[PDB]
RNA sequence: CUGACUGGGGCCUGUAGAGCACUGAUAGGGCUAGGGGGCCCACCAGCCUACCAAACCCUGUCAAACUCCGAAGGGUCCCAGGUGGAGCCUGGGAGUGAGGGCGCGAGCGAUAACGUCCGCGUCCGAGCGCGGGAACAACCGAGACCGCCAGCUAAGGCCCCCAAGUCUGGGCUAAGUGGUAAAGGAUGUGGCGCCGCGAAGACAGCCAUGGUCGAGUGGCGCCGCGCCGAAAAUGAUCGGGGCUUAAGCCCAGCGCCGAAGCUGCGGGUCUGGG
RNA sequence: CGCCUCCUAAAAGGUAACGGAGGCGCCCAAAGGUCCCCUCAGGCGGGACGGAAAUCCGCCGGAGAGCGCAAGGGUAGAAGG
RNA sequence: CGAUCAACGGAUAAAAGUUACCCCGGGGAUAACAGGCUGAUCUCCCCCGAGCGUCCACAGCGGCGGGGAGGUUUGGCACCUCGAUGUCGGCUCGUCGCAUCCUGGGGCUGAAGAAGGUCCCAAGGGUUGGGCUGUUCGCCCAUUAAAGCGGCACGCGAGCUG
RNA sequence: UCCCCCGUGCCCAUAGCGGCGUGGAACCACCCGUUCCCAUUCCGAACACGGAAGUGAAACGCGCCAGCGCCGAUGGUACUGGGCGGGCGACCGCCUGGGAGAGUAGGUCGGUGCGGGGGA
């Protein structure tokens, strides 16, 4: 429930593009790998509600609605601001990624294999001295857990 | 007072504070840090000192992280010595902070509370600071 | 300090004295080390000290065989 | 992991390749016994001999004794005398002490 | 023709960085060999711990004497360019064997010293010859054979002292900031943003959430240039006079001044070739 | 105050300080030559006296053992028994 | 074969002290004084606000920590001076700084008044006599509006003292 | 030229650990014995010899599996040779050339040479 345009790059230097106020990218799934870029403040003000739980759907100049999930972004450790963004493009296979987590500390997105139609919003956990692990998540219909058993969250 | 509990060696060599930091530059246990913006050697007595702050602040609830520890010895010589005659006695242990370094978290208290903590801590400390709170980018990391 | 330290021992001036590619003569000294850095293969001798020392004239050749070790060998002309 | 008799083959050949030598290669099992002249120089087998080739039936330690000739005669042909004798993880002794000896009876220089 | 330097090709290496596989160090949590007490009970054991702590699991870090990794470079050989007060060989004659400043990489020191000790380069030394930097061995420019009342430039400058623009266009500063300092503090000022409440009549004023009120207003973030913080000893001062849409700062142009650098003309001398 | 090992030492070699850490002034008649055979430390389970740990058995375990003495390099396809 | 020739490239087969009774040749290549660079030490000023103060962080105070200034102390360094830069205290003669001891002017006060406390402005003028000790310093006596702290080669021996 | 097996190499885990299935006609192994050659710091366990009653159970070979292990881009960054600047300092920017480590996508349950025996 996100978009996001972006557009496709060929050889400007990626300090260049910042000093503009732009983000440069890369998107890649196993079958194609494409040099993108992005508005600094559009992709920030997005990726502050859509984690790397979430989907994003990236607009090309091209005509093609691709939808994304990020799966690493790159800070600048001075500044504290991000410096690159790996899109892994979705495709009908199944994937891995990490889901966010609803509780009513250890961890904030548990790690489950999913079909993108089937992608959980709320895992909801009911909480002295003891602990909560992974294993006593719900588990909702259509994913398969993709972490150690014994986890403690 | 934080210092290692067994050293392979007793003396280090004064290094060098170029670069960014190395690791730690993500809130990871806490919901507010507190970021290190310029290089120093933070001595064990002033990371005492913002704790102890903190702790002040924080009458009943609030956890603590400390994200830093003095593991560099650092030396002095007596007063009245001249230069020759091997190096200095130790005298406290640093730790190198370099731009980036996330020093100190919190958890368990409200905003107000934690900025005013944070504010406070800093005061403690040689150098500036930003308090900063957990984002999607440190979940990211 | 400076009466508990303050000791070292001369330089050895160790490592590879001859190239891959270097034209050598039968005895020239190919590689210093301590133990088996690299290994003598084709045309190539050790001494005690594990010295290697070309057999034969001929071209330096070195070649990395992964678990095995890095072998130096000669080829002759 | 290695066993005896894995690190027993090693350590023998291992010397062997050593000196540069055509080797003398056998392999004896239960039933039958196998030689082979190899140059591990260029990795190739030059003349090979067995016992089941020849369909010699007797004896163990006779059959052996013509392998050994028979490779031997098959090697001479072919302008081959000077070899090294690998054993491999065998004692020389046996079998294996025969078809050496039926060789070197047969013009063999080892 | 072999040289410094450079091009291609092979081989050698464990620094920068990074990482936690080893050796040490180390934060939080979970699980628990063994600890402190404990309901106890010695007939016999579990259990309680918001007190430690082995291994193990998760998360998170550090290292000149750590490394599963690992550059840029550097070294060396071969071939190629390279004819230079280049190189190699033999012999005669030395001097020197107190160095110093600067830049970068380290140790020592207090991440003090116009400090000290090494590495790589540079300049002074021996260029206290020349231009700029107010003045000033080593900062910037530049290697002075001699003469000229010729020309072009370098660093640095073009308001007067003082050669050349009171030159042109856009913006900022009001502090003489410019023209000598930090943490910290502040409705200085200009520029951009993010949000909120706004004739579902708001902020301020006025009568007590309601009327009065009739165009905006309030809360945060960033950036440029300024303000306070700022007290020393003979008389002051940015080199001086003086300077405010500058003669300050930032961006962009055109022109000029400027050396013993380069060019022009004349002359001497060394080496090599006709 | 001579010698050896590591760091400083800036990935060839070399490189200083009254810089940072440690050793040597022996030894072995086998701890030397060669041939042949063999492979560790540790953990888990079982077993009279017998245990944290003696000797015995089974399983996992690639070098974390060992190599006379410091440190480093090397090493089980042995330089170890 | 005889070597702690171990000061380990090993002066002789064979060797310790003292000099304020001292001497010569040299060095500012190297110390003591003063200057200089530096500012760890020293003096002063800020930041933070735990906590004290009947209540109340800030009238007066300021845990643990942090940032500076000054160039009076003790040092670090060894840059001019060793073909000489006289070194403590006293006396005489001053002059300068202000982080102000008194006198003048103010804000706040946990300021009723009087007397204080604390900070700001202010360097014109003033800032006593004596006992002890070579003393600087300090203590003491009697006073006072007050009996300031520093710089000037720790001002001043071609001005004196010793 | 196809397939299976046996022996010996090379590349040095993309080749390994683990799980599942399969092979006895031939080969290989286990196996049957210990008179003989030879042997156990005791033991025919090992090494050795003489064989063929049995079995592919073990070992070995061959297949499928990505749980672990190993390999691993692109992009970006750190660092840096050379050239220039800023900052009281600790340190930091810009140009030009080079360019990791970690992480991500993803890959991998080997490839290949010589000889010998057998079948199609
Ligand atoms: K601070
Ligand atoms: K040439
Ligand atoms: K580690
Ligand atoms: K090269
Ligand atoms: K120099
Ligand atoms: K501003
Ligand atoms: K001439
Ligand atoms: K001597
Ligand atoms: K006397
Ligand atoms: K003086
Ligand atoms: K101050
Ligand atoms: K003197
Ligand atoms: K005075
Ligand atoms: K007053
Ligand atoms: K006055
Ligand atoms: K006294
Ligand atoms: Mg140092
Ligand atoms: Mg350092
Ligand atoms: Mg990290
Ligand atoms: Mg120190
Ligand atoms: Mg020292
Ligand atoms: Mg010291
Ligand atoms: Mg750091
Ligand atoms: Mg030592
Ligand atoms: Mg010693
Ligand atoms: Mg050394
Ligand atoms: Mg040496
Ligand atoms: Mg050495
Ligand atoms: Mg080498
Ligand atoms: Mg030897
Ligand atoms: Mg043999
Ligand atoms: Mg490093
Ligand atoms: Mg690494
Ligand atoms: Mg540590
Ligand atoms: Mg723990
Ligand atoms: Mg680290
Ligand atoms: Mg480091
Ligand atoms: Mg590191
Ligand atoms: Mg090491
Ligand atoms: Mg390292
Ligand atoms: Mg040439
Ligand atoms: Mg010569
Ligand atoms: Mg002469
Ligand atoms: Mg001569
Ligand atoms: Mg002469
Ligand atoms: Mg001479
Ligand atoms: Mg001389
Ligand atoms: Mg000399
Ligand atoms: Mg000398
Ligand atoms: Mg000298
Ligand atoms: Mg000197
Ligand atoms: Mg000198
Ligand atoms: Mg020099
Ligand atoms: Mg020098
Ligand atoms: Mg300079
Ligand atoms: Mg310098
Ligand atoms: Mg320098
Ligand atoms: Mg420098
Ligand atoms: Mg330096
Ligand atoms: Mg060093
Ligand atoms: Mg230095
Ligand atoms: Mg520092
Ligand atoms: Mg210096
Ligand atoms: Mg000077
Ligand atoms: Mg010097
Ligand atoms: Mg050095
Ligand atoms: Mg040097
Ligand atoms: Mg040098
Ligand atoms: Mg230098
Ligand atoms: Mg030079
Ligand atoms: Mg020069
Ligand atoms: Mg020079
Ligand atoms: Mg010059
Ligand atoms: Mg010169
Ligand atoms: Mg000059
Ligand atoms: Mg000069
Ligand atoms: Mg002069
Ligand atoms: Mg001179
Ligand atoms: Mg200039
Ligand atoms: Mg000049
Ligand atoms: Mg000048
Ligand atoms: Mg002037
Ligand atoms: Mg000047
Ligand atoms: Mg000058
Ligand atoms: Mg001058
Ligand atoms: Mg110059
Ligand atoms: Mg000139
Ligand atoms: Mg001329
Ligand atoms: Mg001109
Ligand atoms: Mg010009
Ligand atoms: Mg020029
Ligand atoms: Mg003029
Ligand atoms: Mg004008
Ligand atoms: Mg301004
Ligand atoms: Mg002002
Ligand atoms: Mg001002
Ligand atoms: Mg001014
Ligand atoms: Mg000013
Ligand atoms: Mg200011
Ligand atoms: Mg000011
Ligand atoms: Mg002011
Ligand atoms: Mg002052
Ligand atoms: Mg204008
Ligand atoms: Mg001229
Ligand atoms: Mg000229
Ligand atoms: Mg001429
Ligand atoms: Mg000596
Ligand atoms: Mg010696
Ligand atoms: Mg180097
Ligand atoms: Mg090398
Ligand atoms: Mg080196
Ligand atoms: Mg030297
Ligand atoms: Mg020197
Ligand atoms: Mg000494
Ligand atoms: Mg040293
Ligand atoms: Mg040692
Ligand atoms: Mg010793
Ligand atoms: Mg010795
Ligand atoms: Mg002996
Ligand atoms: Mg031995
Ligand atoms: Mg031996
Ligand atoms: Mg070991
Ligand atoms: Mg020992
Ligand atoms: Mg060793
Ligand atoms: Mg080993
Ligand atoms: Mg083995
Ligand atoms: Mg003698
Ligand atoms: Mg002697
Ligand atoms: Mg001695
Ligand atoms: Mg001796
Ligand atoms: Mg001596
Ligand atoms: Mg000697
Ligand atoms: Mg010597
Ligand atoms: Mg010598
Ligand atoms: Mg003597
Ligand atoms: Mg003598
Ligand atoms: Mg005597
Ligand atoms: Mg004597
Ligand atoms: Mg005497
Ligand atoms: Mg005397
Ligand atoms: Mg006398
Ligand atoms: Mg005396
Ligand atoms: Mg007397
Ligand atoms: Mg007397
Ligand atoms: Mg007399
Ligand atoms: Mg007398
Ligand atoms: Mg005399
Ligand atoms: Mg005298
Ligand atoms: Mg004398
Ligand atoms: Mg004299
Ligand atoms: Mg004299
Ligand atoms: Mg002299
Ligand atoms: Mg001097
Ligand atoms: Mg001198
Ligand atoms: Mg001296
Ligand atoms: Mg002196
Ligand atoms: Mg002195
Ligand atoms: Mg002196
Ligand atoms: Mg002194
Ligand atoms: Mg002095
Ligand atoms: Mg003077
Ligand atoms: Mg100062
Ligand atoms: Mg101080
Ligand atoms: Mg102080
Ligand atoms: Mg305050
Ligand atoms: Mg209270
Ligand atoms: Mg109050
Ligand atoms: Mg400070
Ligand atoms: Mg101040
Ligand atoms: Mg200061
Ligand atoms: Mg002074
Ligand atoms: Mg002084
Ligand atoms: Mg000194
Ligand atoms: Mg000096
Ligand atoms: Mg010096
Ligand atoms: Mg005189
Ligand atoms: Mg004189
Ligand atoms: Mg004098
Ligand atoms: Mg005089
Ligand atoms: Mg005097
Ligand atoms: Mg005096
Ligand atoms: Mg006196
Ligand atoms: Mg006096
Ligand atoms: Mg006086
Ligand atoms: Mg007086
Ligand atoms: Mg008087
Ligand atoms: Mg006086
Ligand atoms: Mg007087
Ligand atoms: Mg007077
Ligand atoms: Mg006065
Ligand atoms: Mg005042
Ligand atoms: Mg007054
Ligand atoms: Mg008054
Ligand atoms: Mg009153
Ligand atoms: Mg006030
Ligand atoms: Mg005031
Ligand atoms: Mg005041
Ligand atoms: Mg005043
Ligand atoms: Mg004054
Ligand atoms: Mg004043
Ligand atoms: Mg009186
Ligand atoms: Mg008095
Ligand atoms: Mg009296
Ligand atoms: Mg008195
Ligand atoms: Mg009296
Ligand atoms: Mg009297
Ligand atoms: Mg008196
Ligand atoms: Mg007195
Ligand atoms: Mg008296
Ligand atoms: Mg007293
Ligand atoms: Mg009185
Ligand atoms: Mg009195
Ligand atoms: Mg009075
Ligand atoms: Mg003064
Ligand atoms: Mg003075
Ligand atoms: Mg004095
Ligand atoms: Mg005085
Ligand atoms: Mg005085
Ligand atoms: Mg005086
Ligand atoms: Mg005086
Ligand atoms: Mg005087
Ligand atoms: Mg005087
Ligand atoms: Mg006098
Ligand atoms: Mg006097
Ligand atoms: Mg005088
Ligand atoms: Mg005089
Ligand atoms: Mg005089
Ligand atoms: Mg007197
Ligand atoms: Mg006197
Ligand atoms: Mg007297
Ligand atoms: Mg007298
Ligand atoms: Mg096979
Ligand atoms: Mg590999
Ligand atoms: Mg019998
Ligand atoms: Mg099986
Ligand atoms: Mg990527
Ligand atoms: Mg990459
Ligand atoms: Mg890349
Ligand atoms: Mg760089
Ligand atoms: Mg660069
Ligand atoms: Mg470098
Ligand atoms: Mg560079
Ligand atoms: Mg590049
Ligand atoms: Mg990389
Ligand atoms: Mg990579
Ligand atoms: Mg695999």
């Amino acid at each position: 429930e996100y978009r996001l345009k972006a557009y496709y790059r060929e050889g400007e230097k990626p300090s260049a593009l910042r000093r503009a106020g732009k983000l440069p990218g890369v998107m890649y799934n196993r079958h194609l790998n494409r040099k993108v870029y992005v508005d600094l403040v559009e992709f920030d003000k997005v990726f502050r509600q859509a984690s790397i739980h979430h989907v994003i759907v990236l607009e090309l100049p091209d005509g093609q609605s691709l939808p994304t999930l990020v799966r690493q972004v790159n800070l600048d450790k001075r500044r504290r601001r991000p410096e690159h963004v790996d899109f892994f493009v979705l495709s009908d296979e199944p994937v891995e990624m990490y889901v966010p987590l609803r509780f009513v500390e250890i961890h904030r997105d548990i790690l489950v294999k999913v079909s993108p139609r089937n992608i959980p919003e709320f895992i909801e956990v009911d909480v002295i001295g003891d602990s909560l692990h992974a294993s006593d998540l719900k588990l909702p219909p259509g994913v398969e857990l993709a972490v150690s058993p014994e986890e403690t969250i | 007072m934080l210092m290692p509990r067994r050293m392979k060696y007793r003396k280090q060599q004064r290094g060098r504070l170029k670069g960014a930091t190395k690791g730690g530059d993500y809130v990871a246990f806490g919901d507010y840090g507190l970021v290190a913006l310029e290089p120093a050697w933070i001595t064990a007595q002033q990371i005492e000192a913002a704790r102890v702050a903190m702790v002040r602040h924080f009458r009943r609830g609030g956890k603590i992280f400390i994200r830093i520890f003095p593991d560099k010895p650092y030396t002095k010589k007596p007063l009245e010595v001249r230069m020759g005659k091997g190096k200095g006695n130790v005298e406290g242990y640093v730790a190198v902070v370099k731009p980036g370094r996330v020093m100190f978290e919190v958890a368990g208290v409200t905003e107000e509370q934690a900025m005013e903590a944070l504010r406070i801590a800093g005061h403690k400390l040689p150098i500036k600071t930003k308090i900063v709170r957990r984002d999607a980018y440190d979940e990211a990391q | 300090g400076s009466t508990r330290n303050g000791r070292d021992s001369q330089a050895k001036r160790l490592g590879v004295k001859r190239y891959e590619g270097q034209v050598v003569r039968a005895g020239n000294i190919l590689v210093r080390q301590r133990g088996t850095r690299f290994k003598p293969g084709k045309n190539v001798g050790m001494g005690r000290d594990f010295t290697l020392f070309a057999l034969v004239d001929g071209v330096v050749e070195f070649q990395d065989r992964g678990r095995l070790g890095r072998y130096v060998h000669v080829r002759p002309l | 992991r290695l066993t005896a008799y894995e690190r027993r083959k090693f350590r023998v050949r291992n010397r062997i390749k050593r000196t540069g030598r055509l080797r003398l290669s056998v392999f004896r099992s239960l039933k039958h016994i196998y030689a082979q002249i190899i140059d591990d120089e260029k990795g190739v087998t030059l003349v090979s001999a067995s016992s089941l080739a020849l369909k010699l039936k007797g004896n163990k330690t006779e059959v052996a004794r013509q392998v050994g000739r028979a490779l031997a005669e098959k090697a001479l042909a072919l302008g081959i005398k000077q070899v090294a004798f690998d054993r491999g993880p065998y004692k020389y002794h046996g079998r294996v002490k025969a078809l050496a000896e039926g060789a070197r009876e047969g013009g063999l220089e080892f």
